[PDB]
RNA sequence: UCCAUUGCGACAACGAGCGAGACCCCGGCCGCGGGCGCCGCGGGACGGCCCGCGGCAGCGGGAGGACGGCGGGGCGAUAGCAGGUCUGUGAUGCCCUCAGACGCCCUGGGCCGCACGCGCGCUACACUGGCGGGGCCAGCCGGCGCCCGCCAGGACGCGCGGAGCCCCCGCCGUGGCCGGGACCGCGGGCUGGAACGCCCCCGCGCACCAGGAAUGUCUUGUAGGCGCCCGCCCCCACCGCG
């Protein structure tokens, strides 16, 4: 479902002045960012309602630490796809923060952004390197291996 | 705040403890075809509290139970499908399922058909493999 | 005008050898506007075969991939500028480069 | 925390547990996603909060489910707030103190001094096994026992489990003193 | 926005409520006797399921639009596990009548209105939905 | 951590032998432009030749003390 | 009696025969300050800060 | 062990032992009381409904409630 | 010293090789060119830098950076061993059965028989749960429509579409109970030439309330928990490979 050629292209006209995409374990959340009402929508539902209800905190994370001053004036049509719900959530957040310090543009707060960005919780910012393994022959798991009889 | 205990329903004891409709799949231990509703087609809702029922009530759940097909309970549902003899749609509960059971086996003894060997010789006709299923059971 | 778009679609297991055919393609059909090529998603063909021929000794497994590549492209142009195109294209052995009409 | 709980003035009395204990990152809830058991320390840094909520998810029947043990933590910490009056994640940090034992024994049996970070390990996982074992076959939500038994051994008592398994660490650790 | 910009459930709920009262959908006893789906054990205790799930059926149609949904592939969303065996549990499906039923009820409404391959939702059932979420939009 | 192997190492010494001004002390980056120079000193794959060039940045930082 | 404070200042090594315990060099954390050995048992580094029940016993 | 599902005269007794309280859970009543959870639920789906109490948090699995003043 | 006969150092040794590594595959990140479909080529990371401690190879720590100190695999030396396979082959020496056949076909049955002892598993012993509805969500990589049917499925069509755990709300309320689904009495279907195979539905609700001596596997997208796909297949996965 995510690295699809239909990434954010269900916008009908729509020129979005700025993109970002934020991912997390096989989930990509593209979001087009324009100067709006200071909305976020992901999934084409607002910010304030998404599935896993005690992380909502966690999706709206830099609006509470960077500022509303930035967050106001802006739309972001974010969309998720692939991962389950966690990867979709930690991603929107990652997304929607560097949408943001694009926003600043010129300005060196994009750089002073990026420093709160990695004091509050790096991963705003940087992409989660841990992704997935492989299961090999002889186990269910991967790592993990078959009972033996006779030691 | 009111309630009744023990319901002498059908040779058993219904708890007034129970929600009901969990009360009544036991039935004597063997027979319920209501499958956890089909008696609030019959009359009253799930959450009677059991011992909430009152005379009335009871006498309309025992006549569905006696007439299975007159509220939606269909020939789908229902303890006993074409008889090997009455050829009939039918529920059978408490005492009588029991006896039903001893009639179909004794068929099968007189048929001597090897589920009825089976039967006799005390061994599984339906769980395929006897090699290695009642340990401790130390049966023939 | 007979113009129809040519279909183009190339099915090659070496990626180099179907690499260099996605050159050759394009290079005969600059002329008659050859198409840029779209890719498709490898398909891999997947077989796991246990590696002994007796099945004793630990489980060890064979993972084996025919990742064949398939090229598509489409031309709108003459059928004999088409067919310039088959001979023009560098032929490689065993690499399967099939024309439909649309 | 929680939107509910501040994270101002809470910390531990013990200077041996300072740095170990995380009370200036704790998130808004604690998920935080993160390689804490990556590097030999990073562990440490973890805030408490979510160092709780990954111990409650053990046993396999309960394991992974991370939100099933936050809100669990926001139920305890919640009960913990109208009961003791005082900031509930003042009582985690105060009980993992008092849960950790300052003496174990290893053959070199010996009495050792255990590592300020074995403290908060054990006390942490000391706090949800008694909290399960509490819960496994009573009526009684595994969330309100997970509120006495972080209470109990904050203010400290041989009654909580977690003491109660310190305690005893450290009478054997007195037989071989 | 609108209806998306709305929780589920209170839209699910409340819709429902209103299906009843207006005459919309009129529950099939033959239908209500039955569980969701062969995944269930017990059918549903929840009393009039019809109007709940027939409130859900029209939110989903109303997300999909150009997709056209058939009976059976919304049925796919409201599968279950079916546990209860030795062998291992499997997500199964719900039961396409209750659907099927369900479909024809908003069809005869004009609610909705079919589509090459699946059904669609039609105007007057695409209104129908934007007011009730309008009704309560906060 | 990470150990040099024979020819990651005999290959460092023989590019310190040849070019010295060229390598500079902790240069990562120039020490691997010098290792690319195609014939003058020619190493297949990149994780070779990045290898090589740390290990040339270690030996030349060695030689400039002493 | 009442346990004392302690800070250690270096790690010597691994003991116990099976590993797992460590031997510490370990300065008291207040007044005289005596340094002695200390043997601990969990993941320990320099600077960490330990209080002894024991405090008289002596690692070598 | 046993609990009656279906208080009758102590249901005002329990109000009184439930109204005697700092804050409680409906199955902390099931073992202050000797009353199964459905029982005490439906007893404080009115006791809020009296207004003596009040929810602090609401899950479906536990829902904590204060008693309001009741000083 | 290392992960390593991986290197250092000492040293009648001095240099080479094979194996190790390098390489190959996939992954995270940046760029280029293309784009029925994200899919071709190039960079990038090297114990580079910094601080210690070291002649040293390196040994801990610090950042910076998708990525950090052998990422998750393939390949695999010199020798071997009476390991296993003649029942995979038009691989094969020898006895070659060779026509009332040990050839080759067809039917019927077995390979699944069960006083029992063991190995790999699955489902359990519940309130971190079962039971109802409400959201929503994948990836290997992926078809559906419509009507009849509780279902399982069937008829007739077209060109196409997606999990569970979890969450939200009720409910049961510690009761072998709505925990558990083993056995068995009807039926309704499926696939085939034919069930004995499977599915479904209404009964029926066994043991088991956490397991003795012992024994296994495991270091971050890990164990575990949860589903899904394929392999082989008329039907059918408690299995294997993913």
């Amino acid at each position: 479902d995510l690295l699809e050629r239909n990434d954010i292209e269900v916008r009908e006209r729509d020129k979005y002045t700025v993109h970002t995409l934020g991912k997390k374990k096989n989930s990509v959340a593209v979001a087009f960012v324009k100067a709006g009402k200071g909305d976020i929508l992901v999934n084409n539902v607002p910010l304030a309602l998404v599935r896993p209800e005690i992380l909502r905190t966690k999706v709206s994370e830099p609006i509470m630490i960077l500022g509303e001053s930035l967050f106001k004036g802006l739309d972001m049509n974010i969309k998720v796809a692939g991962g389950g719900h966690v990867s979709q959530i930690y991603a929107v957040r990652q997304a929607i923060s560097r949408g943001v310090l694009a926003s600043v543009k010129d300005e060196a707060a994009r750089s002073e952004l990026r420093a709160k960005l990695v004091s509050y919780d790096r991963q705003l910012v940087v992409s989660d390197p841990r992704r997935c393994e492989a299961k090999k022959f002889g186990g269910r798991g991967a790592r993990a291996r078959r009972q033996k009889s006779y030691r | 705040n009111d309630y009744r205990d023990l319901l002498r329903m059908f040779n058993t004891n219904i708890q007034g403890k129970v929600v009901l409709e969990c009360a009544l799949v036991g039935i004597k231990g063997i027979g319920r075809r209501f499958a956890n509703v089909a008696l609030k087609k019959a009359n009253i809702d799930v959450h009677k509290r059991a011992g909430e029922l009152t005379a009335a009530e009871e006498d309309a759940l025992m006549k569905v139970l006696e007439d299975p097909l007159s509220h939606g309970i269909p020939a789908w549902m229902l303890n006993r499908n074409n008889d090997f003899e009455s050829g009939k749609d039918m529920h059978i509960l408490v005492n009588t399922i029991a006896s039903t059971h001893r009639a179909d086996l004794e068929r099968l003894r007189k048929t001597r058909c090897e589920r009825g060997v089976r039967h006799h010789h005390n061994l599984k006709v339906r769980g395929q493999h006897t090699k290695s299923t009642g340990r401790r059971g130390h049966v023939v | 005008d007979m113009h129809q778009k040519y279909t183009i679609i190339v099915v090659g297991k070496d990626l180099k050898l179907v690499e260099r055919y996605v050159k050759s393609i394009v290079k005969e059909g600059r002329a008659f506007g050859i198409s840029g090529p779209c890719r498709a998603p490898v398909r891999r063909l997947t077989i796991t075969t246990r590696k002994s021929p007796c099945g004793e000794g630990t489980n060890t497994w064979h993972r084996f991939e025919l990742r064949m590549y398939k090229r598509t492209f489409w031309v709108t142009c003459g059928g004999n500028d088409i067919s310039t195109i088959l001979s023009k294209t560098v032929v490689i052995p065993g690499i399967q480069v099939t024309v439909e009409v649309e | 925390l929680f939107n509910k709980w501040p994270l101002t003035d809470v910390k531990c009395q013990d200077e041996s547990l300072e740095a170990y204990i995380s009370i200036d990152n704790h998130s808004f809830v604690p998920h935080s996603a993160g390689r804490w058991s990556a590097k030999r320390f990073r562990k440490a840094k973890c805030p408490v909060v979510e160092r709780l909520t990954n111990s409650l998810m053990m046993h396999g029947r309960n394991s992974g489910k991370k939100l099933m043990a936050m809100k669990t933590v926001g139920e305890a910490f919640e009960l913990i707030n109208l009961y003791t009056g005082k900031n509930p994640v003042q009582v985690l940090v105060d009980a993992v103190a008092n849960s950790g034992p300052r003496e174990d024994s290893c053959r070199i049996r010996q009495s050792v001094d255990v590592s300020p970070l074995r403290r908060v390990n054990i006390g942490i996982y000391n706090i949800a096994t008694g909290a399960r074992k509490a819960a496994f076959r009573k009526v009684r939500p595994f969330a309100e026992c997970l509120a006495e038994e972080i209470m109990n051994a904050a203010a400290g008592a041989d009654k909580s489990y977690a003491i109660s398994q310190r305690n005893s660490v450290e009478r054997i650790a007195v037989s071989n003193r | 926005s609108s209806v998306t910009r709305v929780p589920a459930d209170v839209f699910i709920n409340s819709f429902a409520a209103h299906l009843k009262n207006r005459g919309i959908i009129k529950c099939p006893a033959f239908t209500d006797y039955v569980k969701t789906g062969v995944s269930r054990q017990y059918a549903p205790r929840d009393a009039d399921w019809f109007y709940i799930k027939a409130a859900s059926v029209i939110r989903h149609f109303y997300i999909s639009g150009s997709h056209s949904i058939g009976v059976a592939g919304l049925a796919r969303k409201y599968s279950s596990l079916q546990k209860g065996k030795t062998t291992p549990h499997h997500t199964k499906r719900a039961s396409c009548k209750v659907i099927r039923s369900i479909v024809s009820q908003f069809l005869g409404q004009k609610l909705l209105i079919a589509g090459e391959r699946g059904r669609h939702i039609s105007p007057n059932g695409r209104k129908m939905v934007e007011d009730f979420a309008e009704g309560l939009q906060k | 951590g990470k150990v040099r192997t024979k020819t990651i190492k005999r290959a460092a010494r023989k590019i310190v032998e040849n070019n010295y001004e060229s390598l500079k002390p902790k240069d990562f980056q120039n020490n691997k432009a010098i290792c690319s120079k195609r014939n003058v000193a020619i190493i297949p794959s990149k994780r070779l030749r990045n290898k090589v060039a740390g290990y040339v940045t270690t030996l030349m930082n060695r030689v400039v003390k002493g | 009696p009442e346990p004392i404070n302690a800070r250690v200042i270096e790690v010597l090594g691994r003991t116990s025969s099976r590993g797992g315990i460590t031997q510490v060099k370990v300065e008291f954390m207040t007044g005289e300050k005596r340094q002695i050995i200390r043997n601990v048992i969990g993941p320990v580094r320099k600077d960490d800060i330990l209080v002894l029940m024991e405090s008289e016993r002596e690692a070598r | 062990k046993v609990d009656y599902p279906a208080d009758e005269a102590a249901m005002n007794e329990a109000l009184k032992f439930i109204k005697n309280s700092k804050c409680i859970t409906h199955t902390q009543i099931c073992e202050r009381l000797r009353v199964s959870v459905a029982l005490a639920k439906r007893v404080m789906r009115q006791l809020v409904k009296s207004g003596d109490f009040a929810i602090v948090s609401k899950s479906s699995r536990m829902t904590i409630f204060k008693n309001m003043t009741k000083k």
